[PDB]
């Protein structure tokens, strides 16, 4: 029954919370209102988004959306009940090892 | 922001079109020459479950488009 | 009916959202089609009864707050969430006995 | 039309008051004229002797064409890297035009919203034909010069249509005939190349580096404001001037006069002059050595 | 004491939310607030007229 | 004295306030009709006693009272821009013969436009659908804008020019509606003809989408499509299209329908340029010494305006000597030498199809 | 509280002085005057009116397109107000107060003096150019290592003897919404002319002055304005700029203002630098 959250998110779920920022903190504030909570990466499971460059930076912040959250989960703040999920096939799975 | 509101209206029509479920009535039929900017919630399960593309006319269709015009 | 039909024209009526309350007993509320106001108690419902980011009925004469209503934020978020995917459960899924 | 007088609930139109709009969009720059005449500067004469025709012959000499049925030149261009000195010169010709002048430049073609520059040029040639005969000269054409070619996307790609309407007014429309318009850039490098015509830009005059004729005379007319110890070669610079712009020569007499200042000197001398040659340009200090 | 029950009528009944923009150096503060409505305020209380500041 | 009092009695009628414009949307009962103000509030009011709803109908431009808001008077059709796009006039007609080349550009566009108007039977005699539009492009050579401008006053009948600039409309660039607002009278004044220069910058690709001002563009394109994508028959309007290049328009326009035919201009032949100088050499009188092929053989690979203007510039360069009549001597020099400078910027003029 | 007590006292005289001049809204620019009695004024509220004046305003003292005060009932002419734009990004860019004077120099003598004779030496005595002048020169050029950039400006901060000059931060010039800073660089000079010769300094002039171009696709196009737009601001005859200028950069590019500076500016000097 723990609440569920996703990643971006278009287009218009962004400024709908706040105005402008790194924009992940407000999403990190959402989980403070409801815990336990489940956060997810929707989707970036595919081999097509790679492009080997042009999709990297697009994925980099999708990769960072976990990183800065992992840095705002483990790095500092608090406390428990918050989780994140990833999905891929290959490529970025090995690029996950770059992050891992 | 007005258009953001009309794409919130697109969201508001995205919202209140699901009231068609169930029964009476609608046929939601869609067309685009470019699929780039279509949002995931526009192709959302329960919104677009069926995709028609443009099949290119070919020998049958040609001979059909050859016969139908003349 | 006529008295409330007499009351309601010379003023109108609206619905506000409290973004803050004041030590002076005033309250920070927006007139949503327009710029914000800041208005006072409103002696029936006290300050501690309602918290910022809540739906109130903006009064039309003293421009105070008439009544109290619930407000929604996550039901927009969670609907954008629940747009994407449903859930089902264990019984409705299979083959994951290893990974569950 | 515009401006029909009405008050509130009365909703009746008493009079229609002329005209148009708006503020500095109305008048880009309305000035008396340049405060000096081109007769001070020289060495570019023969080519501006060709240019001054384009403004003067519609001002006066159109009667020459009434004989044989010719129409005056509309398109004209002015260019070359500074300087040259068109910035002073392209305005300096407005003192001899005597018609009202309007300054257009790239920053004017910078548009907050869309359609203004179009509507501006629609209004600019309103106020041109309205005040005809008048003078209009534009600048920084290269700012809007290129449309890119392929998307996506340029903002001036919409404002290129202001130029295309400026073309459509000089090509697809007759009324642009009067109030001859001139253009200028720092360089002609890349723009819409189709601009060649009389309606769109026609005269292309390359202004080279000022030569020893002008180079001796330019600062001579720039230093005629100030005193001179009455021996100066003016060939010294003119012989040793290489890549030196006509504006640099204006600054050559400055720092030469600046050490004359801090020398407490009464007048400027060539030994002070010729030092200012290598003082302003070039570069260095670095070192002098292994030759000395 | 009495000032609280005095100027509350001048404040009263409600008061809006403006956006502090610019000042006439005489301390008549020209503001742009929805929609672009100005005013001129030299008022003696609660200011700190300086540091409220443009923007 | 009496006429002044008549203007006073005129003013005795003017204290009555003017009514509010309205569009009857639909109706409910004889006392209730759906109507909206131009600013968006929707109302239901009663009518006056002279009218029948057959004189109103739903979706009708009307007027209402200023207090009771009752339906009183009306007009069916109005708009600002329509007639004010009409008034551009080209000398000729005879400018037809004054464009020089080229026959299959000249003659075919007559068969593409004129004959559809007068004899649609010759289309149904064979059974062929009428072409509803035309397309120019370039600019190898030139004349896409004048040949249009010439045919407008040449072909006569009814024609309305579309100024390509102001459509953006600053705030709220929705003005693609104005094309329907223009098409509505194009369905009223029919037949009528439309020239369009610059369809390319309003031909925005949205290739790789960016910022804002592109979105209003692409949206203004969607109507142009749908207007030709009808649901409607525009055949009595003739859409003529020309611009810098026929490339960026995206394939939606590039198909027939929206782009009916392919017509263009190239560098006019020196044989056809021999004629282009006649219409240049006609209005200019000089001493009688002329060899037309001289300039044609000397000056090569030019355009009609490029030749003419420089040919007139040569006369203007030659009249700099203050002498009146000038033999081709100066012109075999000036037009030669001057266009050489003009052909320096002839660079990079060759554009895709 | 004795401040706060006297603070709520004169609201009586404020409410009595409130009724007059309070309706001076809205700040409104005029359009044209055909003859003596008539005027037409235009506002950003969307209200556009052809309307008369209050008798306290003389016709010849007023300018076209001038923000004015008005009583929107009569739509009178109350008083014209000079200022127009710009918001606090100016007041951020515009700076005041002194600090970091000469003596912080790290020993550079005539490297700073060659540029000390250009700026404060003419500013010490603008009369110095009465007799001899001719002119105080147009502009300068500065670049090198960090040491010491913008501290020579800080040196000019403390040693400024007249009015507080205006720093310029680079990445605020480049902006979205094409032409944002285009207004600024244009309009801020009149805001600098409002300070009557008070000097200006630009930082990161290499970044914002970007040169030159690539075929496609800009990108730099909207910024290709700002450079030549500043060159238009350079090509404006007046003053220019009565503030002279002082410019510090890093690399020789951008070339266009660096090849425009021989077309206008002067005094190319250099760091200092180690010795
Ligand atoms: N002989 C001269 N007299 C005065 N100014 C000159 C002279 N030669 C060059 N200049 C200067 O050169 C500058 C720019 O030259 P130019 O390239 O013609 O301008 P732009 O390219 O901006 O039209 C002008 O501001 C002008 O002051
Ligand atoms: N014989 C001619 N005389 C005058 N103008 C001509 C002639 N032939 C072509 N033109 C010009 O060519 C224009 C259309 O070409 P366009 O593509 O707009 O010019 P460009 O090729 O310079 O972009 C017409 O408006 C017309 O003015
Ligand atoms: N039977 C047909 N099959 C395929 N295309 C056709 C047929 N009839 C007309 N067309 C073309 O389709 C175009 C209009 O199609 P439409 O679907 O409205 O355009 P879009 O797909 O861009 O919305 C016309 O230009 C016409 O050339
Ligand atoms: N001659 C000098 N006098 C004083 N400080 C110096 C000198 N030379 C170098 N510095 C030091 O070098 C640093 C310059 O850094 P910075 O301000 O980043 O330069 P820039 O603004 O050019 O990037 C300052 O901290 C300054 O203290």
């Amino acid at each position: 029954d723990c609440t569920f959250i996703r990643v971006s998110g278009s287009e218009l779920v962004q400024k709908f919370i706040g105005e402008g920022a790194r924009m992940v903190r407000e999403l990190f504030v959402m989980a403070r209102e409801h815990a336990p909570s489940i956060i997810f990466m929707d989707e970036i499971d595919s081999i097509g988004s790679s492009r080997l460059e042009g999709g990297s930076g697009g994925d980099s912040e999708v990769q960072r959306t976990m990183l800065e959250l992992l840095n705002q989960l483990d790095g500092f703040e608090a406390t428990k009940n918050i989780k994140v999920i990833m999905a891929t096939n290959r490529i970025d799975i090995l690029d996950s090892a770059l992050l891992r | 922001g007005a258009d953001r509101e009309v794409q919130r209206i697109l969201l508001e029509l995205l919202n209140q079109m699901d009231g068609f479920d169930q029964n009476v009535n609608v046929k939601v039929i869609m067309a685009t020459n470019r699929a780039d900017t279509l949002d995931p919630a526009l192709l959302r399960p329960g919104r677009l479950d069926r995709k028609i593309e443009f099949p290119l006319p070919d020998r049958r269709q040609k001979r059909l488009i050859f016969s139908t015009i003349t | 009916l006529r008295e409330e039909l007499q009351l309601l024209q010379e003023q109108g009526s609206y619905v506000g959202e409290v973004v803050r309350a004041m030590d002076k007993k005033k309250v920070l509320v927006k007139v949503h089609p327009e710029g914000k106001f800041v208005v006072d108690v409103d002696k029936n419902i006290d300050i501690n009864d309602v918290t910022p980011n809540c739906r109130v009925a903006l009064r039309n004469d003293s421009y105070t707050l008439h009544k109290i209503l619930p407000n929604k934020v996550d039901p927009l978020v969670s609907l954008m969430m629940v747009e994407k995917v449903p859930d089902s459960t264990y019984e409705m899924i299979g083959g994951l006995d290893k990974q569950i | 039309g515009d401006l029909v007088g009405v008050n509130k609930d009365s909703y009746l139109i008493l009079e229609t008051l002329p005209t148009e709009y708006d503020s500095r969009v109305k008048a880009m720059e309305v000035d008396e004229r340049p405060t000096e005449q081109y007769s001070d500067i020289g060495g570019l004469d023969k080519q501006i002797q060709e240019l001054v025709e384009a403004i003067v012959l519609p001002m006066n000499h159109k009667e020459k064409f009434e004989n044989l049925g010719i129409q005056p030149p509309k398109g004209v261009l002015m260019y070359g890297p500074p300087g040259t000195g068109k910035t002073l010169l392209a305005r300096a010709c407005a003192a001899q035009t005597k018609a009202t002048f309007l300054k257009l430049a790239g920053p004017q073609l910078v548009q907050m919203f869309i359609g203004d520059g179009a509507k501006l040029v629609r209004d600019a040639f309103a106020l041109a034909k309205e005040k005809a005969p008048s003078i209009i000269f534009i600048d920084e054409l290269d700012a809007i010069g290129t449309k890119r070619f392929d998307s996506e996307k340029a903002g001036d790609r919409e404002v290129q249509r202001t130029m295309l309407e400026l073309l459509n007014q000089l090509d697809g429309f007759q009324p642009n005939t009067q109030v001859k318009v001139i253009a200028a850039t720092n360089r002609v490098d890349i723009l819409d190349p189709a601009l060649l015509r009389s309606g769109r830009l026609d005269r292309k005059i390359e202004f080279p580096m000022p030569n020893e004729e002008a180079r001796a005379r330019i600062m001579q007319i720039h230093s005629r404001k100030m005193n001179v110890s009455p021996d100066v070669n003016y060939e010294e610079l003119a012989r040793c001037t290489d890549d030196f712009n006509g504006a640099q020569c204006k600054a050559v007499c400055v720092e030469a006069g600046m050490i004359a200042l801090r020398r407490g000197a009464t007048e400027l001398t060539h030994e002070d002059y010729m030092e200012g040659i290598l003082e302003v340009q070039a570069k260095k200090k670095a070192n002098l050595q292994y030759y000395a | 004491e009495e000032e609280r029950s005095k100027v509350d009528d001048l404040r009263g009944t409600p008061m809006s939310v403006g956006t502090l923009e610019e000042i006439i150096d005489d301390n008549h503060a020209i503001v742009s607030t929805s929609v672009g409505s100005e005013h001129y305020v030299s008022i003696l209380s609660f200011v700190d007229k300086d540091l409220l500041e443009p923007g | 004295t009496k006429q002044y009092e008549k203007s006073e009695n005129d003013l005795k009628a003017l204290q009555s306030v003017g009514q509010i414009v309205g569009e009857v949307l639909k109706q409910l009962t004889e006392e209730k009709f759906i109507v909206k103000a131009t600013n968006g509030p929707r109302y239901v009011v009663g009518c006056r006693r002279q009218l029948d709803k057959s004189k109103l109908k739903p979706g009708t431009r009307v007027a209402l009272d200023m207090t009771t808001l009752t339906i009183m008077r009306y007009l069916p059709r109005e708009v600002d821009p329509l007639v004010y796009n009409m008034s551009h006039e080209d000398p000729g007609n005879v400018s037809y013969s004054e464009i020089g080349g080229l026959s299959e550009q000249i003659r075919e566009l007559r068969e593409v436009i004129e004959l559809p108007l007068t004899n649609p039977e010759l289309f149904q005699r064979v059974g062929i659908i009428p072409p509803k539009g035309c397309l120019l492009y370039g600019p190898p050579g030139t004349g896409k804008t004048l040949l249009a401008r010439a045919v407008a006053s040449q072909l006569d009948c009814n024609f309305l020019k579309v100024v390509s600039s102001s459509i953006v409309d600053k705030y709220i660039g929705e003005s693609a509606r104005l094309i329907r607002e223009m098409f509505n009278y194009a369905r009223d004044h029919q037949p009528c003809i439309i020239f369009m220069d610059e369809i390319d910058a309003i031909g925005g690709r949205r290739f790789s989408e960016g910022t804002s001002a592109d979105r209003e563009i692409q949206r203004t394109l969607m109507e142009l499509l749908n207007q030709m994508d009808g649901f409607d028959t525009l055949h009595r309007v003739k859409m003529i299209m020309a611009t810098n290049r026929p490339d960026t328009l995206d394939p939606a326009l590039l198909r027939p329908g929206r782009l009916d035919r392919k017509i263009h201009i190239d560098l006019p032949n020196e044989q056809a340029r021999l004629d282009i100088l006649k219409i240049h050499a006609g209005p200019i009188t000089k001493h009688g010494e002329i060899d037309y092929e001289a300039i044609v053989k000397l000056s090569d690979g030019f355009n009609g305006a490029d030749l003419r203007n420089v040919c007139t510039e040569a006369g203007m360069f030659a009249i700099r000597a203050d002498h009146d009549f000038v033999v081709q001597e100066d012109f075999m020099k000036a037009v030669r030498k001057v266009a050489d400078s003009k052909k320096l910027e002839s660079k990079l003029d060759y554009k895709p199809v | 509280a004795p401040p706060a007590l006297w603070d709520l006292a004169a609201d009586k005289q404020t409410l009595q002085s409130e009724q007059p001049l309070q309706v001076a809204r809205c700040t409104k620019i005029i359009n044209a005057d055909s003859e003596d009695p008539k005027y037409i004024i235009n506002v950003k509220q969307f209200a556009k009116f052809v309307v008369d004046l209050s008798d306290q305003v003389a016709p010849t003292d007023i300018e076209e397109g001038m923000r004015v005060g008005v009583d929107r009932n009569k739509y009178q002419i109350h008083i014209p107000l000079p200022p127009k734009i710009d918001p606090t990004v100016t007041m951020m860019q515009v700076e005041e107060k002194p600090d970091v004077t000469y003596s912080d120099v790290g020993g550079c003598k005539e490297q700073i003096e060659k540029l000390r004779e250009v700026v404060e030496t003419p500013l010490l005595h603008p009369e110095r150019f009465v007799n001899l002048g001719i002119e105080p020169p147009k502009g300068v050029l500065l670049f090198g290592p960090p040491g010491t950039g913008k501290t020579l400006c800080a040196r000019a901060v403390a040693n400024r003897t007249d009015a507080c000059f205006i720093r310029v931060i680079g990445s605020e010039l480049v902006q979205k919404y094409v032409g944002e800073g285009a207004r600024m660089v244009r309009e801020l000079f009149e805001m600098a002319r409002t300070k009557k010769a008070c000097l200006i300094f630009f930082d990161e002039i290499d970044a914002i002055g970007g040169a030159r171009f690539d075929d496609g696709a800009g990108g730099d196009n909207e910024v290709q304005r700002t450079m030549l737009e500043l060159i238009n601001q350079l090509d404006g005859f007046d003053p220019r700029g009565n503030i002279k200028v002082l410019m510090a950069t890093n690399r020789p590019d951008t070339l266009d203002p660096a090849l425009m500076r021989p077309g206008r500016l002067d005094r190319k000097i250099e760091f200092s630098l180690p010795d």
